[PDB]
């Protein structure tokens, strides 16, 4: 009886089996309707469908389309019978209770799963890193969070949410790429920009120094071949795009950068545990994959903390899947599955049983 | 939280490895072996495989009362341990903490950077080559 691990994000579905070291299915969390198709085949039929994102900033908002996402995950991708597999799902921090209950109801009434659990994404990431105490910076395609955790228990009053993440950086890179004369307009061209972002961008250690270096020399420039053969050249756009994470004003957002939200989150925890959090900043999610982002975060947190504070940014190489991997590890443990809601328990208690089982 | 404490405490009762743990002053040692908490034989206590992860429960008398039991629960991560092993050691350290009413203080120990509290448990601390193979299925 293999357990399923499904990690639903605003941009990407990560799904697979507990005990695997990576998700077997990773596909866009996109649904297309004829003027249903999910993921890549929806994008191949772009000319005749309308595409939508059922998850917004880490929150499910289109349940009919989400139901299509899960059905695609079980039947088209993993090709499993959901009634034969206990299923672990993930939810954003501070997910409202009504969303949890309707996730539960759909899993048991539509998919008839024998057992189900919904876990905190940032907690899975921390366990995936081999830690019980730390502060997770989770930045994906839709949302960015800070979640401090102590001896296995998240501290909800210190959680921070920042509605700035990978999709905003893709759009911003698309905008600033027009300066050199390039024009990425179609969604096919937008996906190329997301690829340019994931391959040539980096976070500058000193942003103003690097701006002066890009104007002085061409040594920071990189070339990139488009699918049609065209070779473009990119310069300070490489680090200007992820700079938005530290300077949200770059896209007109009046918001603290990810270094200040990290510090702000720590300062909301009891004094006696802050030193453990400073030394255990764990990055997770695809938008923390920019080269240089850890050393930059180390520099910014150092400037905000007392000078003697030992600070450490942990950046696991596979942090694009750390949430999922943490789920795969925990779902491999019989005592963790012992807490899962069984179908029998749901049949007598209803969707309200998540508040009593899933923490 | 009281309901969360009850649910987690109940789950901790389903781990045979915790039965009898923390009963008297001393050091008890388990190794993660393909997601399972396996007790380390006494004759091997103090020897740790570089490729593996462990849980070490130190039971001691606190300074505040020589007739009481206090707990330091360390988990030790070998320099070549795999992610499944370290993550299981982390989660099971919280579980043992729950099993003992939250009293234990958790310590994360990595090979070569162990705390002095941990080092003081052995007169005696030998790192061995090798380790039990991962519990992960590698996705090609
Ligand atoms: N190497 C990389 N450099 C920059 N960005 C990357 C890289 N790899 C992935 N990303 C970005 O990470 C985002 C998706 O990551 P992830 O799967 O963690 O997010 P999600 O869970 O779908 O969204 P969210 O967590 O915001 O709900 C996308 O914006 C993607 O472009
Ligand atoms: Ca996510
Ligand atoms: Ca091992
Ligand atoms: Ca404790
Ligand atoms: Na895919």
């Amino acid at each position: 009886t293999t357990a399923l691990v499904c990690d639903n994000g605003s941009g990407l579905v990560k799904a697979g089996f507990a005990g695997d070291d990576a998700p077997r299915a990773v596909f866009p969390s996109i649904v297309g309707r004829p003027r249903s198709y999910v993921g890549d085949e929806a994008q191949s039929k772009r000319g005749i469908l309308t595409l939508k994102y059922p998850i917004e900033h880490g929150i499910i908002t289109n349940w009919d389309d989400m139901e299509k996402i899960w059905h695609h995950t079980f039947y088209n991708e993993l090709r499993v019978a959901p009634e034969e597999h206990p299923t672990l799902l993930t939810e954003a921090p501070l997910n409202p209770k009504a969303n949890r209950e309707k996730m539960t109801q759909i899993m048991f009434e539509t998919f008839n799963v024998p057992a189900m659990y919904v876990a905190i994404q940032a907690v899975l990431s921390l366990y995936a890193s081999g830690r019980t105490t730390g502060i997770v910076l989770d930045s994906g395609d839709g949302v960015t969070h800070n979640v401090p955790i102590y001896e296995g228990y998240a501290l909800p009053h210190a959680i921070m949410r920042l509605d700035l993440a990978g999709r905003d950086l893709t759009d911003y890179l698309m905008k600033i790429l027009t300066e050199r004369g390039y024009s990425f307009v179609t969604t096919a061209e937008r996906e190329i920009v997301r690829d340019i972002k994931e391959k040539l961008c980096y976070v500058a250690l000193d942003f103003e120094n690097e701006m002066a270096t890009a104007a002085s020399s061409s040594s920071l420039e990189k070339s990139y071949e488009l699918p049609d053969g065209q070779v473009i050249t990119i310069g300070n756009e490489r680090f200007r795009c992820p700079e938005t994470l530290f300077q949200p004003s770059f896209i007109g957002m009046e918001s603290a950068g990810i270094h200040e939200t990290t510090y702000n989150s720590i300062m909301k925890c009891d004094i006696d545990i802050r030193k453990d959090l400073y030394a255990n900043n764990v990055m997770s999610g695809g938008t923390t994959m920019y080269p240089g982002i850890a050393d930059r975060m180390q520099k910014e947190i150092t400037a905000l903390a007392p000078s003697t504070m030992k600070i450490k940014i942990i950046a696991p190489p596979e942090r694009k899947y750390s949430v999922w991997i943490g789920g795969s590890i925990l779902a491999s443990l019989s005592t963790f599955q012992q807490m899962w809601i069984t179908k029998q328990e749901y049949d007598e208690a209803g969707p309200s049983i998540v508040h009593r089982k899933c923490f | 939280t009281e309901l969360e404490k009850k649910v987690k405490l109940e789950a901790s009762q389903h781990e045979d490895a915790w039965k009898g743990a923390g009963k008297q002053v001393g050091v008890e040692i388990w190794r993660i072996q393909q997601f399972k908490v396996v007790p380390v034989p006494k004759k091997h206590h103090g020897s740790f495989y570089t490729g593996d992860s462990y849980i070490v429960l130190s039971t001691y008398h606190p300074k505040t009362n020589p007739d009481k039991l206090a707990y330091d629960v360390h988990f030790w991560l070998g320099a070549f341990t795999t992610q499944d092993e370290a993550g299981t050691a982390a989660y099971k350290t919280v579980e043992l903490d729950d099993y003992l009413g939250g009293l234990p203080v958790q310590y994360r120990e990595v090979q070569g950077y162990e705390s002095e509290r941990f080092l003081s448990l052995f007169p005696g601390l030998r790192i061995l080559d090798g380790g039990v193979e991962t519990g992960f299925h590698h996705v090609e």
